[PDB]
């Protein structure tokens, strides 16, 4: 009679997009106090360069 | 956070001089 549902593993919307965001999963320790975070697309991902 | 630094001054000021206006009134558009 309960009722399950999963969140969806894959992104939906209108338009999806592969980003670099370096260690946007990491659950460990800290780690180097050094990243890389691109916006999408949309932005001016300009700072990084 | 990113990894950046300030240009060599010489580079700076040499590059700081040549830059002209992009907009400018001209009263031709013909």
């Amino acid at each position: 009679m309960q009722m399950y549902q999963m969140t969806p593993p894959l992104p939906e919307g209108a338009v999806n997009r592969i980003v670099c965001m370096t260690n946007w999963a990491s659950l460990g320790d800290e780690g180097r106090g050094l990243e890389v975070r691109l916006p999408p697309p949309t932005d001016s991902s300009v700072h990084a360069y | 956070d990113i990894i950046t630094r300030p240009t060599s001054d010489s580079i700076a000021a040499v590059a700081n001089a040549t830059k002209p206006a992009a907009v400018v009134s001209d009263p031709q558009s013909m």
